[PDB]
């Protein structure tokens, strides 16, 4: 790797100043590297390699439903040739090698090594949500099984945090977030996420006495998220 | 679209 | 290159698709190998490529002033090694390289080639612009000549477009912009700066009356640029 | 900064 020469905190201070200079491909890469030198990461950098790739394929994301919205009506209606199919499938491959690259760091090897519950549950997340994004380009044999290892990889990180956190800890809501945006949009099951959004949220409600005024701020914030969708979906 | 996560999460 | 096996039509019909999901980079790679075919560019491509890499270089310059910033507050307090410097130099040379190839293809051969006013005077005004950009981060023993050739080219540009076009045309606007922002913010001029957005502005407004609602439209645009920096600058 | 010309012009 391209980092490999680079010490592990010079990759954690750049991707930072990455950050602040909304460089995101360059965050990412810089994170990458921290990842294989081996060592675990720390809350902070787990945040930083989320951030990192989030930006990058949210750009990708952005760009293949523009493609793909003109490559559906192109189907509709004069004939323009392979250029609009040609270009979606390129930004579609790039995006696929982006959730690749994180659901390898994963593998090889953060979530083996991962057994607090913040680092795990955050990691397992990740995996959903990477293969959330592979699932929404999905059209072929394997949308099934694309779809059925982010359901697997969420349900895991469901079980670990129901067990280990408390209703109101941020990772804890923004996984369940998360995995009722994949029933809602992903697995055709929109009554699962309405009810996974509401539980949570109620669960979060009667816990928020418990905290300070700081914890009180995440939490509310993913809160809002969740009404959000659910005014959204019903 | 719905809303997920933010992509730093405490 | 790698677009040598594209046709030329489709290098322009996937860059206009890139514009629309805002993939400058992709965007200007398409411009770049459509120059490359070596035929002239209409006024519609010769938009086109400047967008492109208007956008591309736009990001590292924006980039380069958040990073240039931290640098110069790490100098006034604690030590912290190379990074920052590291980066800023990776981010300028990435600018460098972008300023660089454009310029290489207005060299080769766009500009030798460009006969009539609306074209010569559009490409000569960019080489003064990727000029004026690599002068924004220029600091060794080559700053002064970069700063004459950003003038030199500015200087035909303005020659040509006085002789040859109205002065509400939006070329011999947007070029007379940008040579007053190179004095003010290049040159350390600033009154040559204000001087020539006055009698640029002036000028304009004399010649409004002989144009359409649409052309006017177009015109008073650039105008309301000359008439926001004349009250930052006064 | 000072305003600059847009990209694209008629
Ligand atoms: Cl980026
Ligand atoms: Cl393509
Ligand atoms: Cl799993
Ligand atoms: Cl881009
Ligand atoms: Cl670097
Ligand atoms: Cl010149
Ligand atoms: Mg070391
Ligand atoms: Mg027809
Ligand atoms: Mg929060
Ligand atoms: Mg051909
Ligand atoms: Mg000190
Ligand atoms: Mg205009």
């Amino acid at each position: 790797g391209a980092m490999g020469s680079m010490e592990r905190a010079s990759l954690i201070q750049k991707a930072k100043l990455a950050e602040q200079a909304e460089r995101y491909e360059d965050m990412a890469a810089f994170m990458k590297g921290a990842v294989e030198k081996g060592e675990e990461l720390s809350c902070e950098e787990r945040n930083l390699l989320s951030v990192a790739y989030k930006n990058v394929v949210g750009g990708q994301r952005a760009a293949w439903r523009v493609l793909s919205s003109i490559e559906q009506k192109s189907n509709e209606s004069e004939e323009k040739g392979p250029e609009v199919r040609e270009y979606r499938e390129k930004v579609e491959t790039e995006l696929q090698g982006v959730c690749d690259t994180v659901l390898g760091l994963l593998d090889s090897h953060l979530i083996k090594e991962a057994g607090d519950a913040e680092s795990r549950v955050f990691y397992l997340k990740m995996k959903g949500d990477y293969y959330r994004y592979l699932a929404e380009v999905a059209t072929g044999d394997d949308k099934k099984r694309i779809i059925d290892s982010a359901r697997s990889a969420y349900q895991e990180a469901m079980d670990i945090s129901k067990k280990e956190m408390p209703p109101t800890n941020p990772i804890r809501l923004g996984l369940a977030l998360n995995f009722s945006v994949f029933h809602y949009e992903i697995a055709n099951s929109p009554e699962e996420a309405i009810s996974l959004a509401k539980t949570t949220f109620d669960e979060a409600m009667a816990d928020l006495h418990t905290l300070s005024e700081d914890s009180y701020k995440d939490s509310t914030l993913i809160m809002q998220l969740l009404r959000d969708n659910l005014t959204l979906w019903t | 679209r719905s809303h997920s996560s933010p992509a730093s999460l405490q």
